[PDB]
């Protein structure tokens, strides 16, 4: 098993800056003279991997000169100059020299940008749901940076999280933010048992939490 | 212009079989070696099988983890790659890509979802998320859609039939207890809604569910 180790796992860089990405192998990948089969792919969110670099340093179709690959022996590097907008995604190396073929664990490129408070929206259970005997409360926390956020649910002031489902987005390609959804799912009878529903967000942009709420 | 296209994924129970197809165009298929690679959020990219050329007597190689359970084959005449999977286990769950390569190139298909699970196909419930105080009081307001309790994975969600593209955030589904939950938000101008209709278009092909949920104010 050829081991392909990449670093870093995550690489935040600012626009116009240089990104350097490392892939190391547990052994020589030289297939023949002139032929070292190490590839670099870019996989963008919800997309297929796309070849950027082949045979260590050769640029594939449409691939800008901003991208350069290098290395030998067991150390390989991907460097991209003047990092652009659409450069976001996961970068993977792969070896085609020894069967079984193997890949690095990937490196995610993150575009740095100014800090951004989440835009918080809270929603009550719908009548359709309540009629089925259910009550989900939802809170969106959208277009924030950086990605690290924490979310608490408080019912009638008391903290309370049980039946909570959280999901978040990948970095936005146009504005470089992150968004998050949090769903608190109660039975109608329990939902009915209380009045004030609050979604509470802790993000670096604020010293206090940022909260939205309603009372049924 | 090379195009690779995987087909035949879907939901299958443990111990089951399933055959993937991969149609390629844009080059001379018979000239190149091909492989199947799968991806999971938990394990990343894993090669499972390769097939070479006629001149090679169609030699094949497999990852030890699928040896004797997977068979890769190709039909040079139809430019199609196949993967016969039997004895499927839940850990075989993933997106399966076919790819074609050579000294100077590599191409992957768009990938096809393979879900190996004992869980039953289930139609989602679609619920509209309207605000209370309403955002239409600050210039912009955010609406939502909650698609709850479906299986397996793929649903499609659009707003106003895809006409609202910008200002939309569709969150990745999350699985719990063999049922998925997904959600999505739309942010529009306050002068827009509720005066003009905004509708969540949700489809769950596996159950042939199609729902057009109008988000009404209040």
């Amino acid at each position: 098993e050829l081991v392909m180790t990449q670093t870093p796992l995550s690489l935040p860089v600012s626009l116009g800056d240089q990104a350097s990405i490392s892939c190391r192998s547990s052994q020589s990948l030289v297939h023949s003279y002139g032929n070292t089969f190490l590839n670099w792919y870019l996989q963008k969110s919800g997309q297929s991997p796309k070849l950027l670099i082949y045979k260590v340093s050769n640029r594939f179709s449409g691939v800008p000169d901003r991208f350069s690959g290098s290395g030998s022996g067991t150390d390989f590097t991907l460097k991209i100059s003047r990092v652009e907008a659409e450069d976001l995604g996961v970068y993977f190396c792969s070896q085609g020299t020894h069967v079984p073929y193997t890949f690095g664990g990937g490196t995610k490129l993150e575009i740095k940008r100014a800090d951004a408070a989440p835009t918080v929206s809270i929603f009550p259970p719908s009548s359709e749901q309540l009629t089925s005997g259910g009550a989900s409360v939802v809170c969106f926390l959208n277009n924030f940076y950086p990605k690290d956020i924490n979310v608490k649910w408080k019912i009638d002031g008391s903290e309370r999280q049980n039946g909570v489902l959280n999901s978040w987005t990948d970095q936005d390609s146009k504005d470089s933010t992150y968004s998050m959804s949090s769903t608190l799912t109660l039975t109608k009878d329990e939902y009915e048992r209380h009045n004030s529903y609050t979604c509470e967000a802790t993000h670096k942009t604020s010293t206090s939490p940022i909260v939205k709420s309603f009372n049924r | 212009e090379v195009k690779l296209e995987e087909s035949g994924g879907g939901l299958v129970q443990p111990g089951g079989s399933m055959k993937l197809s991969c149609v390629v165009s844009g080059l001379t298929f018979s000239r190149f070696w091909m492989s199947w690679v799968r991806q999971s959020p938990e394990k990343g990219l894993e090669w499972v099988a390769e097939i070479r050329l006629k001149s090679d007597n169609y030699a094949t190689h497999y990852a030890e983890s699928v040896k004797g359970k997977f068979t890769i084959s190709r039909d040079d005449s139809k430019s199609r790659l196949y993967l016969q999977m039997n004895s499927l286990r839940t850990e075989d769950t993933g997106i399966y890509y076919c790819k074609i390569y050579f000294y100077s190139f590599s191409y992957w298909g768009q990938g096809t979802l393979v879900t190996v699970s004992a869980a039953k196909t289930t139609a989602p419930s679609v619920y509209p998320l309207a605000p209370v105080c309403g955002d239409t009081t600050g210039s912009s307001v955010t609406l939502g859609c909650l698609v709850k309790g479906y299986f397996p994975e793929p649903v499609t969600l659009t707003w106003n039939s895809g006409s609202l593209s910008s200002g939309v955030h569709t969150f990745p589904a999350v699985l719990q207890s063999d049922l998925y939950t997904l959600s999505s938000s739309v942010t529009v101008t306050s002068s827009t809604w509720p005066s003009q209709s905004i509708t969540c278009n949700v489809a769950h092909p596996a159950s042939s569910t199609k729902v057009d949920k109008k988000i009404e104010p209040r």
